[PDB]
RNA sequence: AUCGAAUCGCCACCUACAAGACUGGAGCUUGCUCCCUCGAAGGCGCCAAGUAUAUUCAUGAUCACAAGACA
RNA sequence: UUAGGGAUAUGUGGCGUCAAAACUUAUGGGCUCAUUCUCGAUACGUGAAAAGGGUUGGUGGAUUCCACCGGCCCCGAAAAUGGAUGACGCUUAAGCCCAAUUAGUGAUUGCCCAUUAUUCCUUUGGUAAGGGCGGAAACAAAGGAGAAAGUGUAGCCCUUCCGAUGUA
RNA sequence: GGCCAGAACCAGCCCUACUGCAUUAUCCUGUCGGGGAUCAAAAUCCGGCGGGCAACGAAGUGCAAGAAGGGUCUUGG
């Protein structure tokens, strides 16, 4: 399945006024499900960093950054999440993916699973493709050995939806009730 | 056991010996709840179902977890009069029938008809052995339903530890059934082999265009 | 191209003359026949499906009760003009096997022409056998997934 | 429940696409009464006279994702004693 | 072990979805769930991600490196002759036959019915011959064992006279 | 003997069995190679007792429970 | 949020059976084992703390171990009729967090349920809105009939729009 | 026939089938240098430079303005 988050670059600024005639222009990476969310997150960052509210700002550009060609890579995701008990926790995790949006979506599912952290409490600081020799965790490093091979065991190969049956003769494929 | 009127009327009618459309399910290594749900839905759809080998149904978890579950169920009883209380059945086929009954609208006539369409056996009794090829329920089989690292229980063992007293009888009867069936299968190997060789030579005896037709549809 | 015109027809293109059809209802349900024409004013189809092969006589049938298959016999040499609506028009009763000689002769002529036309096609023996076969829905068959 | 619409499960029809194929087809529920009453072709074909009776309807639309179909019966709702009993789905009106 | 490992170069068949029953080569392993699949000789099989639940590992493995170039993949696949060997197997023929059955017309189904029925009839003929020679059918072996006894004790005088009288009566 | 019914796939080849972390067989290098029965069909049945030189079907008239059912 | 009826589509809530819906969806990622109190699936709300310890996550140091911080599970956790995630059951979940809509294919509506929404038909009432009402000309039996200047009736007749629940 | 049923057409609704415009660069390709790893490689990665359309149904990114098969016992003819 394709990643649920897209890679956005939102470019905006405070509206020029008499007190700020040539306001600074800010570039903001963010991984979001749609561009409305991406711009919402951009304005949150503008507010909490530059003290610029959305009601006094401009969106110069909001564009999806396309993913590169799909290659089995190692991804360093620098990510932070907030919880009431522990405040902000920042971690740097490694992931096997084929795109940056894939690695980031995987990181979000991972933080949701192992830390019960939801999307809006998560900030991604940096995602970066790294070489194999700079990979630190053995659970990621095992996957780039030259002779990597494994069988597929304990698999549940369900039939195609059209050919699925309720009752089947014990040692045949003869469907009885379907 | 038919009445004398039923036999006399059938004798008058000249009709042959009839058997309704019945599906026979081999429940060995089937997940108890999933098989029960599938069977219940098919019974509400009007199917006539006989299930065999209920003593080899499976439940996830260790045997002690599920025996303790059964004992918890067993202590439920109407204090002021245990007759008319919940009736706790110990036999595995009875357990499956109860599991299916709890998955039916048992207090309507429709649910009652559905429940009375189901026959449950331990082992495979002689009246069922020869009625036709038995079926499985793929979405309710242990080898695709349970991760094999997990412990699981066989229903007959739990039942015999909670009061079922027919475990050894069913074991001996199943051994005899398998021995008789395997003798009858080793014999008739020559008949099956004769039919296989007959089809192989029929290929060389039929017209050629028909052979090509079989080839393109994957039969030759 | 006039709706009032007898030539008006909205019949689906697969029910072309000469196409072999599966009869879905009526006396000859499951018999494969041959579509010869459609009667004027967007009327029913007429099928012979030569009575020698399957027993279907010259009969009219609504196209909502056939499966017109993609297998066809070229019947351009059959002369379906004498098959008319008046052929099946019947002078009814009043205060109340058997075939009129005209109907019998028309059956003979159409049937001879159709049998020759069928025998003139490649895999024509196979097509005669196909016209002799009976269609039935068997246990386990999914006709909604089939091509025809 | 709303009895004006019946749900029918057809053998070998296990996707919404198959049920789509069956949309518009004629549907029949065959049963018997106690007495012999009037049938179609009562005078023309007296061998049709029977306690047997049929109730007719049409498939209106699929139901769910797994091949179930909604059926509207002519004039009146199908009787609830038909629940769990056989239903005929014919191949006409045909589109092929 | 006889199980075909997931590895770089392994041929796979797509189990379900838009590419069901197509063949591709594993060119990279992402993680425990995902591999990169390409087959240069199938036009719908450009390099793409397949989940490992959706592939059948085959018994062939061209010899390529991970994240190999397209040219190396094509040259190795052509030299290894994996597609040819796979096509000569019966499961590939079964996939082809399923494809032909799916597209079959009514006349094609009738032709197949005729061919199967002709085969069945001819197998019946061969079986009847061999059954006459050496009995394995129920009726034939019953006939043999009851024939030994029928000819053992029909030579009786009363039996022969009764048989003659019955032949005369009819 | 009421009695008209609803039901629409047969089988003396499925109607034995076990395993799914190992499925026909080998080998040693233990996941690859070599062999085979090449690993994704229970057998029939669907209108000539079998694939062809055939042979009765109507008027039951265009849908109606198949107007018939020991395959 | 409500005239009484159909169709279509939703809301909240759901989609293993009960029970309509994934006939147990995916060609989605993780996590979790629990023995007489039953682990979990309990918005409101209807079963808990201080404190502590299996598994798999994080941070910071030392050479695999040291400390610290999360997730899920476990202990802490005792009441009186037999009993309650609603029941059965579920553990390649039918549990928890996250995310999809037939799936790295080629684009942005899977499905099921309302007295809601849209639309069609009928009723009834308006702070209702418009037309027609000077008989149009002719016309017997072996095209018919009606046409009232009107609050209210079987409402003069036609068209149109909107509302319609309710204790005292 | 003012009753039951089936097909045709019509009008109105309701489902189809068919998709163009803009955008991509944190991208695509060649070659130098490094860096990597094993028996040696290639690759994952980083900087340059020369070229560029990743164009299969390119991409699941923004907006789509594509007239006319099947449903109506969900309407009236
Ligand atoms: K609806
Ligand atoms: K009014
Ligand atoms: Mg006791
Ligand atoms: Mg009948
Ligand atoms: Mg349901
Ligand atoms: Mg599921
Ligand atoms: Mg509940
Ligand atoms: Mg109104
Ligand atoms: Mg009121
Ligand atoms: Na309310
Ligand atoms: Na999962």
């Amino acid at each position: 399945v394709k990643p649920h988050l897209r890679h956005y670059q939102v470019v905006g600024r405070e509206s020029p006024s008499e007190k700020n005639p040539e306001p600074t222009v800010y570039k903001f990476e963010v991984f979001a499900p749609n561009f409305v969310v991406a711009k919402s997150r951009f304005w949150r960052m503008m507010r909490v960093k530059n003290k610029v509210k959305a009601t006094h700002g401009d969106v110069l550009s909001c564009k999806v950054v396309k993913d590169a060609k799909l290659v089995a890579r190692n991804y360093l995701v620098d990510i932070a999440y907030y919880s009431q008990r522990c405040g902000y926790t920042r971690m740097v995790k490694e992931f096997r993916d084929v795109s940056k949006t894939g690695a980031v979506s995987q990181a979000y599912h991972d933080l949701a699973s192992r830390h019960r952290a939801r999307y809006h409490n998560i900030e991604v600081l940096n995602v970066k493709s790294i070489p194999d020799h700079e990979v630190k965790h053995l659970s990621i490093a095992q996957y780039h050995a030259p002779n990597l091979s494994f069988p597929l065991l304990q698999r549940r190969t369900k039939a195609t939806r059209k050919d699925r049956a309720i009752f089947v003769k014990k040692n045949t494929k003869r469907a009885v009730v379907a | 056991f038919p009445s004398r009127k039923d036999a006399f009327r059938a004798q008058r009618k000249g009709a042959k010996k009839h058997r309704p459309e019945i599906i026979v399910i081999d429940l060995k290594d089937h997940v108890l709840g999933r098989a029960a749900a599938v069977v219940a839905k098919q019974l509400l759809l009007g199917k006539k179902i006989t299930v065999v080998r209920c003593e080899q149904l499976n439940i996830a978890g260790t045997e002690i977890r599920n025996k303790i579950k059964y004992l918890q169920y067993l202590r439920k009883r109407k204090l002021t009069n245990p007759t008319k209380g919940p009736f706790h059945h110990r036999a595995p086929s009875d357990v499956f029938v109860r599991t299916v009954r709890s998955m039916l609208p048992r207090y309507t006539k429709r649910g009652m008809k559905a429940l009375n369409s189901l026959v449950a056996y331990e082992g495979i009794p002689p009246n069922v052995v020869r009625t036709g090829g038995r079926v499985v329920i793929p979405r309710a089989q242990r080898h695709v339903c349970y991760r094999s690292e997990r412990p699981y229980t066989v229903l007959g063992n739990m039942c015999k530890h909670v009061g079922w007293k027919y475990s050894d009888v069913v074991a001996n009867l199943e051994k005899a059934r398998v021995e008789k069936a395997s003798r009858h299968h080793e014999k008739q190997a020559k008949l099956r082999d004769a039919w296989k060789s007959a089809r192989k030579e029929a290929l060389a005896k039929m017209p050629k265009h028909n052979v090509e037709v079989l080839k393109k549809f994957g039969y030759a | 191209v006039s709706r009032k015109s007898p030539e008006y027809t909205t019949l689906r293109k697969s029910c072309a003359p000469g196409a072999i059809a599966i009869i879905l209802a009526g006396r000859f349900r499951g018999r494969r026949a041959v579509i010869l024409k459609q009667l004027p004013h967007n009327g029913p189809l007429v099928v012979s499906g030569p009575m020698k092969y399957n027993g279907v006589p010259i009969r009219r049938i609504d196209s909502r009760y056939v499966i017109a298959t993609s297998t066809t016999v070229d019947i351009s040499s059959v002369d379906t003009a004498p098959i008319t609506a008046e052929v099946f028009q019947r002078p009814k009763a009043e205060k109340p096997t058997l075939v009129s000689d005209a109907r019998a002769q028309l059956q003979k002529k159409i049937d001879a022409a159709l049998i020759a036309a069928i025998k003139k096609d490649a895999q024509g023996k196979e097509k005669a056998g196909y016209l002799r076969s009976v269609f039935t829905v068997k246990p386990g068959d999914a006709p909604h997934r089939w091509n025809w | 429940q709303t009895k004006q619409t019946a749900l029918v499960r057809v053998e070998n029809v296990n996707t919404r696409e198959d049920a789509t194929w069956y949309v518009g087809k004629r549907v029949c529920y065959v049963y018997h009464g106690k007495k012999v009453k009037r049938c179609v072709r009562w005078s023309k074909a007296p061998a049709r006279r029977s306690t047997t009776r049929a109730l007719w309807g049409r498939v209106t639309r699929p139901h769910g994702n797994a091949g179930m179909m909604r059926v509207k019966f002519n004039g009146a709702s199908v009787p609830a004693s038909a629940i769990g009993r056989r239903i005929r789905v014919y191949l006409y009106p045909s589109q092929i | 072990v006889k199980s075909h490992y997931i590895c770089a170069g392994r041929l796979v068949r797509i189990l379900r979805g838009p590419r069901q029953d197509r063949v591709g080569v594993i060119v990279d392993i992402v993680d425990a769930n995902r591999v990169l699949v390409e087959n240069p000789e199938d036009a719908k099989m450009w390099r793409h991600v397949q989940n490992l639940k959706n592939v059948e590992p085959l018994k062939y493995c061209v010899s390529v490196s991970r994240n190999c170039s397209a040219k190396a993949l094509k040259d190795a696949l052509a030299s290894s002759k994996a597609l040819e060997k796979y096509a000569k197997t019966r499961t590939a023929a079964r996939v082809e036959a399923k494809k032909a059955c799916a597209v079959s017309t009514d006349f094609e189904r009738y032709q197949l019915r005729v061919a199967r029925r002709s085969r069945a009839h001819w197998a019946r003929k061969v079986f009847d011959e061999k059954d006459a020679k050496t009995p394995v059918s129920w009726h034939k072996v019953a006939l043999k064992k009851m024939l030994k006894k029928a000819a053992k004790m029909d030579s009786t005088e009363g039996a022969k006279r009764r048989m003659q009288k019955a032949i005369a009566a009819r």
